[PDB]
């Protein structure tokens, strides 16, 4: 019995689908105020964060919940993508335990935080010179946020105990404050787009996460196959059979797994077991 | 109502020197005052913001400093265009008031104003009113008493007083005065005076004319 | 770079309403946030009120409460200071200037250019020109001053040059003081050598705009 081994194995899945358009909330022409942040939920689609992390272009992408390496492997049920814009000296303030005025009671990110936080400078689209008014943000609030809450009520804040009556007065502040934000101006108070990836595990079967990765097929030599998720061993060849339009893989007679078609080019394929004896 | 008052109320110098102004506040600004300077004729323009944040465009000689209660305003190396009224405005809340201002001069040597009076005119006796002027002329400091005596008897209430501002050529005031009357208590009286007192003046000078008689 | 065109000069009466426009130059509103500030003549400054032209907040300060009402167009970028039952000490200079979104913190960056309003009870008067002869030839034998006095004119300003503009060397325009009777009063003299005294002849040219009066009072020694 000359049970010899395979060479090496081979895995192949099917081609890549819709590509999860992230490019519509990281080249958007303009983002939204802090205060008043966007929450563009992703669903079923091939989420590719390898270009994320090797864009060469973002100065923040610390990542808690999972390793940025293992995103390409983890599968979600939902993927949400929060996205504002902030200073530079406040960024830090985007994490998980964190106080001040943009962390406390504009955005709130939980303890138990499993996405995580991309932002990088642009101070060539959103600072203009005499100042960029269109970015505001909340400074005075009754209350801190809980997490992952918005807030975008304009009552103005009451700090006495006098009665205020939606006017300003003694102890009576707008509640919002705007981003002087001009070009000569030193880093730390330049503004910066921040998008913050929040993954969510629900009870409902994963649909958003990432493509997997096929290979060459090989014909007439001993491989490991892998074709979505049936693996085994044997050679593969053209066989002068059919399958039904919506089956792929078939069980023989003794009911064992005897051809499989491979999800690239809809080709029959026999999975004859490699000679041995 | 928080109310602010600087100090000194003219601080002059010379051009080089270094200045410093102060904002003591009466209740407490946490960190919110803001330094303007008006020159005459212009509308005020912000300097320091925050009260340690340079405003754009301002030239890195305008210093802040201070918090809580006392604040100050430092610059390093005065120059010809950095001589004006100086005014902080604490935002910390409802209303947000001003302070009293800060006239930066010019310092220079003493010197002595010359002294002109002139009697009214014939053609501006043809009505009732009768004035006279007497003109001091580019003395310094600003500090100076003008005081008439009409036929020896001192005149007070009824003059009227008006200075230029200083001298882009040698930092020199100028002043007027007017001895405003009716008709018939000019041609009541015969010796009209000005006395001026200065601090480059080493006796009160007095310029007098006779009326008529001239 | 914003800019905030204000309107002109406007002389009022007593007991009747002053409304001061500050149109912003580029277009529309954004989140500004604009405050009215006035300044007394010889004085400092004084703080009033502000708006929000975006989020529709207004109010005053409460001593001007019940008398002053900003409001502000959108539409067209223009804010308004509407001022009723005047009085004579509200003539001041009253400016208009941006100072972001929050009133505690950044201040008034921007500022408008002034709106001089003047509020009395007199009507446009020209000038008297009296000369003021180079009287008491005896101060220095080689120095003299001598010069017209404008007086009872109103409103402000008048403008007094020498020989046509071609004498401008040692000229001095003391500022216009308002007088009891409610109209005003300046001075202009120029020191003169007292040799050019007798040989050259000075006329100062009063220009007083509202009521077009053009003066030539020339100034002699004292009749001989």
């Amino acid at each position: 019995n000359f049970r010899v081994q395979p060479t090496e194995s081979i895995v192949r899945f099917p081609n890549i689908t819709n590509l999860c358009p992230f490019g519509e909330v990281f080249n958007a022409t303009r983002f939204a105020s802090v205060y008043a942040w966007n929450r563009k939920r992703i669903s079923n689609c091939v989420a590719d964060y390898s270009v994320l992390y090797n864009s060469a272009s973002f100065s923040t992408f610390k990542c808690y919940g999972v390793s940025p390496t293992k995103l390409n492997d983890l599968c979600f049920t939902n993927v949400y993508a929060d996205s504002f814009v902030i200073r530079g000296d406040e960024v830090r303030q985007i994490a998980p335990g964190q106080t001040g005025k943009i962390a406390d009671y504009n955005y709130k990110l939980p303890d138990d935080f499993t996405g995580c936080v991309i932002a990088w400078n642009s101070n060539n689209l959103d600072s203009k010179v005499g100042g960029n008014y269109n970015y505001l943000y909340r400074l005075f609030r009754k209350s801190n946020l809980k997490p992952f809450e918005r807030d975008i009520s304009t009552e103005i804040y009451q700090a006495g105990s006098t009665p205020c009556n939606g006017v300003e007065g003694f102890n009576c502040y707008f509640p919002l404050q705007s981003y002087g934000f001009q070009p000569t101006n030193g880093v730390g108070y330049q503004p910066y787009r921040v998008v913050v990836l929040s993954f969510e595990l629900l009870h409902a079967p994963a649909t958003v996460c990432g493509p997997k990765k096929s290979t060459n097929l090989v014909k007439n030599k001993c491989v490991n196959f892998n074709f979505n998720g049936l693996t085994g061993t044997g050679v593969l060849t053209e066989s002068n059979k059919k399958f039904l339009p919506f089956q792929q893989f078939g069980r023989d007679i003794a009911d064992t797994t005897d051809a499989v078609r491979d999800p690239q080019t809809l080709e029959i394929l026999d999975i004859t077991p490699c000679s041995f004896g | 109502e928080i109310v602010l008052t600087q100090s000194p109320g003219t601080l002059s110098l010379s051009p080089g020197e270094r200045a410093t102004l102060s904002c003591r506040a009466s209740q407490s600004v946490s960190s919110y005052l803001a330094w303007y300077q008006q020159k005459p004729g212009q509308a005020p323009r912000l300097l320091i913001y925050d009260a340690s944040n340079r405003a754009t465009g301002i030239p890195a000689r305008f210093i802040g400093s201070g918090s809580g209660t006392d604040f100050t305003l430092t610059i390093s190396s005065l120059e010809p265009e950095d001589f004006a009224v100086y005014f902080c405005q604490q935002r910390s809340n409802w209303p947000l008031t001003f302070g009293g201002g800060t006239k930066v001069e010019i310092k220079r040597t003493v010197a002595a104003p010359s002294v002109f009076i002139f009697p009214p005119s014939d053609e501006q006796l043809k009505s009732g009113t009768a004035s006279v002027v007497c003109l001091l002329n580019n003395f310094y400091p600003r500090e100076a008493k003008v005081q008439w005596k009409v036929d020896n008897a001192l005149q007070s209430g009824n003059s009227q007083e008006s200075v230029t501002e200083q001298d882009s050529k040698d930092s020199t005031y100028s002043l007027s005065s007017t001895l405003t009357l009716s008709k018939a208590d000019y041609e009541k009286h015969k010796v009209y005076a000005c006395e001026v007192t200065h601090q480059g003046l080493s006796s009160p000078v007095t310029k007098s004319f006779n009326r008529g008689e001239c | 770079e914003v800019q905030l065109v204000q309107s002109g000069a406007e002389v009022k009466k007593p007991g009747s309403s002053v409304k001061v426009s500050c149109k912003a130059s580029g277009g529309t509103f954004s989140n500004y946030g604009i405050s009215w500030v006035r300044q007394a003549p010889g004085q400092g400054l004084e703080w009033m009120g502000r708006i929000l032209p975006t989020f529709g907040t207004a109010n005053s300060a409460q001593k001007f409460q019940g008398r002053v009402t900003i409001t502000a167009d959108e539409s067209t970028g223009t804010a308004y200071m509407e001022l009723r039952s005047l009085r004579s000490e509200d003539t001041a200079v009253y400016y208009c200037a941006k100072e972001g979104l929050a009133f505690l913190g950044y201040g008034m960056d921007v500022w408008g250019q002034g709106t001089t309003v003047t509020v009395s009870s007199a009507s446009t008067k020209g000038p008297s020109v009296f000369p003021l002869a180079p009287s008491s030839k005896s101060t220095s034998g080689g120095t003299a001053a001598l010069g017209c006095l404008v007086k009872d004119y109103f409103p402000e300003p008048v403008t007094v040059s020498w020989n046509s503009g071609a004498l401008t060397s040692g000229v001095h325009t003391f500022p216009a003081v308002l007088q009891s009777s409610g109209l005003y009063s300046l001075s202009s003299v120029v020191t003169v050598p007292s040799s050019s005294l007798g040989t050259q002849t000075y006329i100062c040219n009063v220009n007083h705009k509202p009521s077009n009066t053009k003066v030539d009072k020339k100034v002699e020694p004292k009749s001989c």
